[PDB]
């Protein structure tokens, strides 16, 4: 049995660690909704 | 049940003690999440409950208790935020420029960080603190890094 618990406010931060590439993939999604690398 | 606007924890008892198998967010009354999170099944908050209303496996998206109601979208351009929810821990914003998935279809953004499986659903937000899409489906990159898709659904 599955339940929910609130974690927070959905705001922007100002303070907020920067971090991460941004990567341009090729990529396919299948029926099942999954995505994977195509090169 | 709990219905103010937010970020949840998506919980179970089911495996060993209570464990954290994703998030979502509530807005207009509507709980939104991936898929692959809840497989659809129903929800309780508190002495409530909440039913499936909307879902798509392709997509990777489901609501409860009414339609789909997120519609911002990434601008294509900006930095946006993930609102990481990780299991057992405080929820965090992290600041991060997208990269895109180019599909046969069209391009949708992607957030290249590295969390647990259990923080997939959790809010992509934009300046405004608009949400522009779930974080949580994705590929694993040649090291073992996580590159999610920034998925959104429709607002009919
Ligand atoms: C505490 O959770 C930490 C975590 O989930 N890390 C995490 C998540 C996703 C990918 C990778 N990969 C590599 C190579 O470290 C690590
Ligand atoms: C469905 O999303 C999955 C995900 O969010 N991250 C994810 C995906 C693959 C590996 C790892 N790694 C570790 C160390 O946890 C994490």
């Amino acid at each position: 049995d599955m339940y929910i618990e609130r974690a927070g406010d959905i705001t922007w931060e100002k303070d907020a660690e920067v971090t991460g590439n941004s990567p341009r993939l090729d990529v396919a999604l299948d029926e099942s909704g999954d995505f994977s690398l195509v090169e | 049940g709990e219905t103010t606007d937010g970020v949840y924890r998506v919980m179970t008892r089911r495996l060993l003690g209570s464990t954290q198998v994703g998030v979502g967010v509530m807005q207009e009354g509507v709980f939104h999440t991936m898929w692959h999170v809840t497989k659809g099944a129903a929800l309780r908050s508190g002495e409530g409950r909440l039913d499936p209303y909307w879902g798509d496996v392709k997509q990777d998206l489901v609501s409860y208790c009414g339609p789909w109601k997120l519609d911002a979208a990434w601008d294509g351009l900006s930095e946006v935020q993930l609102l990481a929810v990780p299991p057992g821990e405080r929820a965090k914003n992290i600041q991060t420029l997208p990269g895109i998935f180019k599909t046969k279809d069209g391009d949708i953004g992607a957030v290249a960080l590295d969390y647990p499986a259990g923080t997939s659903g959790s809010p992509i937000l934009d300046k405004c603190g608009r949400v522009i899409g779930l974080y949580g489906n994705g590929v694993v990159i040649k090291n073992g890094s996580y590159v999610s898709a920034i998925t959104q659904g429709k607002r009919e």
